[PDB]
């Protein structure tokens, strides 16, 4: 199957900072890449679909962009709410996989 | 508007069988494919099945390969998965989601249902 | 007519008679029962971003088909040399198929142990779908058409079409087909079946290379009256703009007016088949080139025709821009390139762009006395007026004809992988064993019958059909390349059997070999 | 097209009538889509192979199309204009050229 | 006023009969098929695709493998013909936000 | 008004054929100038007579005749404009057109 | 045949547009055909 | 006829002419005793 | 014919019964084999 | 005129049921005749 | 129309903007008739017909 | 019968002067073939007239 590679495992920064995350895949999965946000005790939500396709009704600082094996999710303008593990799937082939995930904290 | 609901979920022995069950309120059901994905407790969500909107085809992952079986009842709005023959690595929260048209990614998941594979 | 008279005889050969060469093949099939007389709904079972494009929706019908639409259905090796190495061009007139001989036999399986009888009541069905009034299949080259070799039994293959979907689901726009709604003809043991079709008017097929090229068409002794711009500038400096004009002559024949230029290109990445020479990564589906169609992508194949190399590159071809054949005995899935025939399109380059190369440069500004002139590169280009092409060649592996998309607007209908574009081509010829009951229960029971002999059918077909050639009347005093064999000895002979009786077709040919002038 | 009794001039959409050209979606491009992807490079065990979009793709052999349709509001024939040359006169508006 | 015309007064009446020349009919219809479904879906092709350039992960592993067309993967198999002319549009939402 | 560089054929429109660059003369028929503008020429877009008695090689532009296309304006895009414009991605609340 | 002077449309029998698992009146994956509904004859109309 | 000749052919269509439509349809049957 | 016509009716019949045949069940031990009888009939009559 | 072999039923333009206020294609309470909707031409299939 | 008159007509804006949208013509005082409209010919019914 | 290659449609000199009384000298008959660089190919034709 594909693997997915998340980066960094974890990553703290402050209410205003920029954040990256980066995802890698093993195999071409094209744009069918999608970013979701988990909250403890909750299941993970959607925010960004597609590559760079941003779901309805989630904030404009979640930005996500690229295409083939390598793909990036952004924050900007960082916000108390954000903080939480986030997972990029993919989505192009059974079985579906998720990356191992990104956890935010405070600062 | 779309509600997932989980049903079945509890202890355990391994060895032991468990039917789960996922209703469907907000939308037409057969229309999509739907997919159970479990989360262990510490670990990220994992990818186990998914089935056909008309329940012709359905995928499972290599690990649980002949011993879980999904179904659709597309009349009764119900997703049910079949567990036998249980482990202690099974035991995490299940959950049913929907996977979305043309994009394929989960955008409905419903609350889950915790199910636990003891010795005790 | 009866049960132990024949109803036909055995017609191979071909009739050469002056502009006219008539081919006739007969072949011996089997046909089964498909789906246990059933039409079956049928849907990608996929899911996932990679089931996108390839993602359908239709039907598997209980019927077969007759498909003679590759050349090596009509033509032997020896016939196809004659054809290609005498003439400039050939073209299909009239078609006569029959079918005849038909056997039915049932099959009694008991205990392991299986019985073949004959028997001499049941029949079978067939049709010609005249008014083109089915989904046409015949056009797609696929597998199940007559074989090459005269000797070999072949099974008859599945109908099937696909309609509009949605992802796997269907639209209300979907159309379903009952072949069953047809009259069709019904075949006992005695009975036999035939029809004749009348080829619509088609160009020659053009089997011939340019001994010209598009860009020499130029008397090399002679200067042109027309001038180009040579110098902007007297030299280095400031201000040393200037406007110098030259004539275009036998020394500089790439500035030279022309009235006709290079056909349309739409670009193909470039493989080598030394391995060393390619990228370290996996680009073969995502490095194609590709077209859209309401949100599914289709790689571009082959695509328009394009020369497939630069002169003295023979080691690269284009990436999907090709057809490629399997050799005799080559597996379905991921085989070496040595288990494969790549043909090329070498011969078109003398009036077509070149399918790894751009078609050329244009201007992407204006040049001022602050900006430089800049340029640009062109990946594809559509039709302009004053452009010239050859169409793809035909191999004898390679398809005949294909039927033309019924459409408001289409141009230069010539189908992309070789052959004669049709609106009425031949018609398809559906075939179906007439499901015979087993015995029914003794009570009425209003469900329909499940419950079958085991039942399948052979006979011979043979198909005719009467080719209109094209002379070569060219006054080259060299002589010509021609297709020939080889006189080096080797363990087998060339398109022929081996010593296990297994005919195979050592390499594609195609049918380019004569000259005219461009 | 416009309702009955819209105005001339920066109406909303619910004043106005928008067709579209779905059922031509089997043989035509997308309109609001790339044509497809080209290769525009040579790959080699320096480069990687490199695609670009078609934004705009003229005619090629072997295309086949559709019209577009004709409605009940729109109208019926045009004049081709008189020149030395056109491809598919058909006109863009619909109907009959 | 340069052109010959016909002078009406209350009891005169005018007419003339006009011949449309040749046009194809318009095409009332949708398509039931698509231009990349027009393969036999039970059938493989007898045409091969390059399917894959690498043996795997590591260095030096370039290798062609070539695979049949079929029914599995319709997007790769060879066609006669292609879609139409595209010219490309901008793509507006009838929901503004 | 022009460059200060040789670009005559360094910045010239061409076709290849087989791996061979040719000029692209005159080529396709386009209007040689927009309205106004008389002074400015298609870099080898037009047909260049020579004067009565003008040498072969280097001569200057006095000693030539160079033909416009001014009256095909009407119909025909001029040679040294682009041609028009084309959406190259969809605009979204995220990103412009 | 209907010799009608109504100005505005009729209503009609017809297939509904929305995707479906199935085709309505054609087979099923297994091969059992269907009739979704049943169709009376009175869709056009006359006076009185 | 005879046993190894077929007695009849398949008949399934609509033909919509004017003010007539005729239709004709073909089935395969078994009966028991 | 519902979305053209106002009105519809039988006028002629045409019927036909043909390439018959006729099998004989002969089962022995649980087995049953079936063959042609070609020699057997079918009756057939309308009650006009 | 379509001569398709189509075995389930066309997608037809048609007028729907349910009540309302005006008759599309008619006149209101004031005498003013309007079109509701945009009607096309394609709704009979034909194999491609 | 125009009082029985021929009047020459052109586009009374100025700037960049007017470039695209700038035309020279003639009004005249004839009318014309224009049928070129589907509806003007049928009917709904007869266009659902 | 177009039998050899056609040189007239190049643009040439060597055509019939404008003036009706001067004297023309008749240009000289050539053409190409296919060439790999300056080499033939087997391909390439050979006319004598």
């Amino acid at each position: 199957d594909i693997q997915m590679t998340q980066s960094p495992s974890s990553l703290s920064a402050s209410v205003g900072d920029r954040v990256t995350v980066t995802c890698r895949a093993s195999e071409f999965i094209s744009r069918y890449l999608n970013w979701y946000q988990q909250k403890p005790g909750k299941a993970p939500k959607v925010l960004i679909y597609a590559a760079s396709s941003l779901q309805s009704g989630v904030p404009s600082r979640f930005s996500g962009s690229g295409s083939g094996t390598d793909f990036t999710l952004t924050i900007s303008s960082l916000q108390p709410e954000d903080f939480a593990t986030y997972y990029c799937q993919q989505s192009y082939s059974t079985p579906y996989t998720f990356g191992q995930g990104t956890k935010l904290e405070i600062k | 508007e779309v509600q997932l609901v989980e049903s079945g979920g509890g202890l355990v022995q391994p060895g032991g069988s468990l039917r789960l069950s996922c209703a469907a309120s907000g939308f037409i059901f057969s229309n999509y494919w739907m997919s159970w994905v479990r989360q262990a407790p510490g670990k990220g969500p994992e990818w186990v099945a998914n089935i056909k909107q008309d329940g012709s085809a359905n995928h499972y992952v290599d690990s649980v390969k002949g011993r879980f079986t999904i179904s659709r009842d597309n009349a009764k709005n119900s997703l049910y998965l079949q567990m036998n023959s249980l482990r202690a690595e099974d035991t995490a929260v299940y959950y049913c989601a929907r996977e979305a048209y043309q994009d394929w990614n989960y955008d409905y998941w419903g609350q889950g249902t915790l199910v636990t594979v003891s010795s005790a | 007519d009866g049960v132990g008279s024949s109803s036909g005889n055995w017609h191979c050969d071909s009739q050469w008679l002056g502009d006219r060469v008539i081919t006739t093949s007969t072949r011996t099939w089997a046909l089964p029962t498909y789906n246990n007389h059933l039409y079956k709904q049928i849907s990608n079972s996929t899911s996932g971003g990679s089931s996108n494009d390839n993602a359908y929706f239709g039907y598997s019908t209980p019927w077969g088909y007759f498909d003679f639409n590759r050349f090596h259905c009509h033509f032997s090796p020896r016939d196809w040399q004659r054809l290609i190495n005498n003439n400039w061009g050939f073209r299909p007139k009239r078609l006569n198929f029959k079918l005849f001989n038909i056997q039915v036999k049932e099959v009694t399986d008991n205990n392991g142990v299986k019985t073949i009888a004959n028997n001499l009541t049941s029949t079978v069905q067939v049709f010609t779908d005249s008014d083109y009034q089915l989904p046409y299949v015949l056009g797609s080259a696929h597998e199940g058409c007559l074989p090459p070799f005269p000797a070999d039994v072949f099974m008859i293959p599945q109908y099937g079409y696909l309609t509009l979907n949605d992802g796997s689901q269907a639209v209300g726009r979907s159309s379903f087909y009952c072949l069953e709604y047809f009259p069709s003809q019904m075949l006992r043991t005695g009975n036999n079946f035939q029809f004749s079709y009348e080829f619509e008017n088609v160009p020659f097929h053009s089997s011939y290379a340019h001994s010209q090229s598009l860009d020499r068409l130029m008397n090399p002794l002679i200067d042109q009256y027309l001038y180009y711009l040579s110098k902007t500038i007297n030299g280095s400096g400031q201000n040393q703009q200037t406007l110098k004009f030259s004539v275009a002559g036998p020394s500089n024949m790439a500035v030279q007016g022309r009235n006709y230029i290079p056909g349309p290109s739409y670009r193909q990445q470039r493989v080598s088949t030394t391995v060393t020479q390619n990228n370290n990564s996996e680009f073969a589906w995502p490095g194609a080139s590709s077209w859209a169609l309401n949100g599914r992508n289709s790689l571009m194949n082959p695509g328009p025709a394009m020369a497939s190399h630069k002169e003295g590159e023979d080691r690269f071809f284009p990436l999907s821009g090709s057809l490629i054949f399997g050799k005799q005995g080559t597996g379905r899935d991921n085989v070496d390139a040595d288990k494969v025939m790549i043909t090329n399109e070498e011969e078109i380059k003398t009036t077509n762009p070149v399918a790894t190369e751009s078609y050329g440069q244009v201007a992407t500004n204006h040049q001022s006395a602050q900006a430089q002139a800049q340029t640009g590169w062109v990946q594809n280009q559509g039709i302009l007026p004053g452009m010239v092409w050859q169409d793809r060649d035909v191999y004898l592996q390679g398809p005949i004809w294909a039927k033309i998309p019924h459409t408001d607007g289409n141009f230069h209908p010539s189908p992309l992988m070789g052959g004669f574009g049709m609106k009425h081509p031949p018609p398809q010829i559906l075939i179906k064993n007439t499901p015979v009951p087993a015995d029914p229960p003794t009570a009425f029971n209003k469900d329909k019958l499940n419950s079958f002999i085991t039942q399948y059918s052979t006979g011979q077909v043979s198909v005719e059909i009467e080719w209109e050639l094209q002379k070569e009347n060219s006054k080259r005093w060299n002589p010509e390349i021609q297709y020939t064999s080889n006189y080096y000895k080797s363990n087998n002979v060339e398109f022929a059997v081996n010593t296990e009786g297994v005919y195979s077709e050592p390499r594609p040919i195609g049918t380019r070999y004569l000259t005219r002038n461009l």
